[PDB]
């Protein structure tokens, strides 16, 4: 395929333009009616709303300026919006429309209703590496494409990943997404799928990603992830001794596949080779796996989301609800200019 | 089981992300 090489050509073009460029204030808050909260975190949350003028459903990501600044997150949280309004693959969350107002900043992504891989993985309990492999190359594909735009992803995990109409995956949270050529340091992500080199501070680079695969495709289909303890430290300790056992009912092929990307020595981890992404697509796991029919969509997904209307919030947990606050001050005007 | 010790362990509920 002289093909992929000319798309992901093109789609830098595309992407580098928006880099250089982004956009900015492409609404307001008043054109959405707020309606349930979808999920939180240490400053902002994101709730169901729909667009009053064309009466779509969104999902509105709100961050509180003052504790994003007072956490040290503005580069982070300036690296998301920027990113993110720059890319354009069928498996990322698209950016609808962003802005910002006295308190916070808004990211409007489209409205996934099937919920997060995360709840469904739980309540299945694991998935048939057929269903999971799906899945898979479907990440295979988009880290293909975000790594080509020099971007590192930094926070796969079954919560970050939503499962679309048709049964297909949507990646999204790019609060970690950096665009960086060469060796980065900050120690984030999630416990349970830190590689190695970020746990023993060496610096690191894209592998980390093909690292995560490895504890996703693991955890797919185990039902619990390959290192696993109570606390962050033993799980760490797990992580860097690189010791994994498997799953009497994994196939040969995925052990072998797993052992390739859960390799502790970066020199020699799948996707971080010469031949790159192409040791993962040409691997026997799978061989069964039609890349550009996966690309087009045209795959029938193994699993479909029950449906009913758009709106529809039953796949995903309650939270507890909270006014949206904004403030008749200004608050960290210049250190959020760009946003 | 290794699924036991998961389902009693403390993180298997949605896992919050980290930074440090």
């Amino acid at each position: 395929h002289h093909h992929v090489k000319e798309f992901l050509a093109k789609a830098k073009e595309d992407f580098l333009k928006k880099w250089e460029t982004p956009s900015q204030n492409t609404a307001q808050l008043d054109q959405f009616d707020r309606i349930k909260t979808l999920g939180t975190g240490s400053f902002g949350r994101v709730m169901l709303v729909k667009h009053k003028e064309s009466g779509n459903h969104y999902a509105m990501k709100i961050l509180d300026k003052q504790k994003v600044v007072k956490l040290k997150q503005i580069e982070h949280t300036l690296n998301e919006k920027r990113i993110l309004q720059a890319v354009n693959f069928p498996f990322l969350v698209k950016l609808e429309f962003s802005f910002k107002d006295n308190s916070n900043l808004y990211m409007v992504m489209e409205y996934v209703a099937g919920g997060e891989m995360f709840s469904h993985l739980r309540r299945i309990g694991r998935f048939s590496e057929p269903h999971a492999r799906f899945y898979a190359a479907q990440i295979v594909l988009t880290f293909e494409y975000l790594h080509s735009l020099d971007l590192i992803y930094r926070d796969l995990k079954p919560e970050n990943l939503l499962i679309d109409q048709q049964g297909y995956i949507q990646v999204t949270d790019f609060g970690f997404a950096k665009r960086v050529k060469g060796r980065t340091w900050t120690l984030c992500g999630t416990p349970e799928y830190l590689a190695p080199e970020i746990i023993l501070s060496k610096g690191y680079n894209k592998a980390v990603d093909w690292w995560a695969l490895g504890v996703l495709i693991y955890e797919m289909a185990a039902g619990y992830p390959p290192f696993f303890a109570d606390q962050p430290i033993q799980i760490y300790e797990k992580i860097v001794s690189g010791k994994v056992r498997f799953p009497s009912h994994f196939s040969s092929d995925l052990k072998d596949l797993l052992r390739n990307l859960l390799q502790v020595d970066l020199t020699k981890r799948f996707g971080n080779l010469k031949n790159g992404v192409n040791d993962i697509k040409n691997h026997k796991w799978f061989a069964t796996t039609d890349w550009i029919a996966i690309y087009q969509r045209k795959v029938e997904a193994p699993f479909i989301p029950k449906f009913k209307g758009p709106g529809d919030t039953s796949n995903f947990d309650d939270y507890e609800e909270e006014e949206i606050r904004v403030s008749i001050n200004e608050k960290c005007g210049k250190e959020f200019t760009e946003f | 089981t290794t699924y036991a010790d998961f389902i009693a362990s403390g993180r298997t509920g949605r896992r919050a992300s980290i930074h440090d």
